[PDB]
């Protein structure tokens, strides 16, 4: 019934502008407030900023009062929230989020968030290479074979073997941020030694802001 | 503002086991305080609202309770889908609505020692001026293990980097991945390169070793 | 159409010192806070106890508005628990306050070259105030075993001090006005009420 669906999110350098906006579905919304919360992923959660009905008196948050604006529009049922010059510790997961109570306030229904970046990087697809299979091939003894993503910028990337067709076993590694500012992960899978020999396997790399889909086969090792 | 403390910020427990987590206010809030429920990578959900109100949908087991400084969200009964971090949140002095730093409750299961895999770099990679090689633990409990990498015998410090996936839906295991990067050069001026791991699953550390 | 006085307590031209804080009830109009916290910057606007976002949407029995004028920095001690000054021997507010608290920087209008000094704060008392207490006895401050006898001297001093309102102050100490806002629930016919 209630549904909040967030969007917007994306790349944006310091000191640039940023526009997000949340659609809401499911109830009278001239009559609840509404809230903005991020979070920062490491971090836990942290409120931004919240608007009255209608729009009246608007409060913010320190570290946030002159730099962002939330502002709302009954009409198309739309929670805009407009960030401008934006830091590097803005980068965070944002909620919209509902008020409800006789007084007090609390947040009853969320949406799923939308990712916000701010880094000076510079978008940049990612270097897929192979972590081959160890050619000592026993009988049973389940072997590890996957594939390194690195140099990338921004999150996500989304990893699949076999176009999406192996699930059991595999394991993608959170990535992690370089000291050059670019991200790195690995995304690992476990098989049993008998398929080395019949199985091809291929990691399916995809990160949609630098529009790059890679194809990587990872081989048994040659001699 | 109100500053809001959790406890503990870690725990461990397993099925049907009560659960108690603990939140300190800085100052008295009567009963304006609620909870909420957030699984890694999904959104946040309530869970009870006004110290001691269950959300419509919430099932039973989730109980609030507290008075003036310090209130404690109890679970009868832990249950799998219960695996994720709880927030406390008072809503007494706003704004600002402050939320707590959070509790991640974890499902406690069996020792369990971790496969140990070592990748040497790939020559498309090595042509690309840096060597970065791998080490996989797969599949180990408790979350504590000690990775440690040595090239020619001499202990690694502060070039490499790892990364622990969230307990397993499945078997409630923990995998790790440990990446030691070097220049291509420095890495031809060595041979051997070794991965020693020390876990409670195992009597002695193991070593993964490969030569260039 | 009634409509509570809230523009004649907020935009008044000259309030009260914060040790005679003015105390204007509210009753028997309709309220619309949306005429208050103009956001801008270093207002202060917390709520302690209702919430804000439905203080439109509520009714009370009385509201009461205190108004008095203080420094930048002992803004925050103008709420429920805190100690200082002013929280102890001036303006005190109770543990289960319900209400809010609105400040915003006047330094534009009670500051003036050679400084406006006409603006006071109690300085020592024998004991803190209570929640809600209003002290404007200008009884000379006895510190010493002495009985200081109408003049001061040797630990003797006089309770109230000038605050000093120049408008090349720091923010710290440029006069802020503040407004509190005690909201009543008796049992009675609610009369202030929102839209
Ligand atoms: C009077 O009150 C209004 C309320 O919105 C405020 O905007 C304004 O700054 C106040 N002062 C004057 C001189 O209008």
């Amino acid at each position: 019934e209630v549904q909040l669906v967030e969007s917007g999110g994306g790349v944006v350098q310091p000191g640039r502008s940023l526009r997000l906006s949340c659609a809401a579905s499911g109830f009278t919304f001239s009559s609840y407030g509404m809230h903005w919360v991020r979070q920062a992923p490491g971090k836990g959660l942290e409120w931004v900023a919240v608007i009255w009905y209608d729009g009246s008196n608007k409060h913010y948050a320190d570290s946030v009062k002159g730099r962002f604006t939330i502002s709302r529009d009954n009409s198309k049922n739309t929670l805009y929230l407009q960030m401008n010059s934006l830091r590097a510790e803005d980068t965070a997961v944002y909620y919209c989020a509902r008020d409800e109570g006789t007084m007090t306030t609390y947040f009853d229904y969320w949406g799923q968030g939308t990712l916000v970046t701010v880094s000076s990087a510079s978008t940049k697809g990612p270097s897929v290479f192979p972590l081959a299979p160890s050619s000592k091939s026993t009988s049973g003894g389940t072997a590890a074979l996957g594939c390194l993503v690195k140099d990338y910028f921004p999150e996500p990337v989304t990893v699949s073997w076999n176009s999406g067709a192996l699930t059991s076993g595999v394991h993608t590694f959170p990535a992690v941020l370089q000291s050059s500012g670019l991200y790195s992960l690995s995304s690992v899978v476990t098989v049993p030694s008998s398929s080395l020999g019949t199985q091809t396997y291929i990691c399916n790399v995809n990160h949609k802001p630098s529009n790059t889909k890679v194809d990587k086969k990872v081989e048994p090792k040659s001699c | 503002e109100i500053v809001l403390t959790q406890s503990p910020s870690s725990l461990s427990a397993s099925v049907g086991d009560r659960v108690t987590i603990t939140c300190r206010a800085s100052q008295s809030i009567s009963s304006y305080l609620n909870w909420y429920q957030q699984k890694p990578g999904k959104a946040p959900k309530l869970l009870i609202y006004d110290a001691s109100s269950l959300q419509s949908g919430v099932p039973s087991r989730f109980s609030g309770s507290g008075s003036g400084t310090d209130f404690t969200l109890t679970i009868s009964s832990l249950q799998p889908e219960d695996f994720a971090t709880y927030y406390c949140q008072q809503s007494y002095s706003t704004p600002p609505w402050t939320f707590g730093q959070g509790t991640k409750v974890e499902i406690k299961r069996t020792v369990a020692a971790p496969s140990v895999f070592i990748f040497p770099p790939s020559d498309e990679q090595l042509k690309s001026g840096t060597a970065s090689v791998v080490c996989l633990l797969n599949n180990f409990y408790p979350r504590e293990a000690k990775v440690q990498w040595k090239v020619d015998n001499a202990l690694q410090s502060g070039n490499s980097q790892e990364s622990v996936t969230e307990q397993d839906s499945k078997d409630s295991t923990y995998s790790l991945s440990s990446t030691l990067t070097l220049s291509k050069a420095d890495y031809e001026k060595h041979k051997v390169y070794a991965c020693e791991v020390t876990h409670q699953g195992l009597s002695s550390p193991v070593t993964k070793s490969f030569n260039r | 159409t009634n409509l509570c006085p809230f523009g004649e307590v907020f935009n008044a031209t000259r309030f009260a010192s914060v040790y005679a804080w003015n105390r204007k009830r509210i009753s028997n109009c309709v309220a619309d806070y949306s005429v208050l916290y103009n956001s801008a910057s270093f207002s202060t606007f917390k709520c302690y106890g209702v919430s804000p976002t439905k203080l439109n949407d509520l009714c009370f029995t009385n509201v009461y508005a205190d108004s008095f004028v203080i420094r930048g920095d002992e803004v925050r001690q103008i709420a429920p628990g805190q100690t200082g000054k002013i929280a102890d021997y001036n303006y005190k507010l109770p543990d289960d306050f319900t209400g809010c608290v609105i400040a915003w920087n006047s330094n534009n209008l009670d500051s003036k070259v050679g400084g406006n000094y006409n603006y006071l704060y109690r300085l020592f008392r024998k004991s803190n105030l209570k929640p809600f207490e209003r002290d404007i006895s200008t009884e000379i401050y006895q510190a010493g075993s002495t009985p200081c006898n109408g003049v001061e001297g040797f630990n003797c001093y006089f309770p109230l001090q000038s605050y000093g309102f120049q408008p090349t102050n720091g923010v710290g100490y440029q006069p802020y006005r503040v407004v509190v806002l005690s909201f009543e629930l008796l049992h009675a016919p609610a009369t202030v009420c929102g839209p």
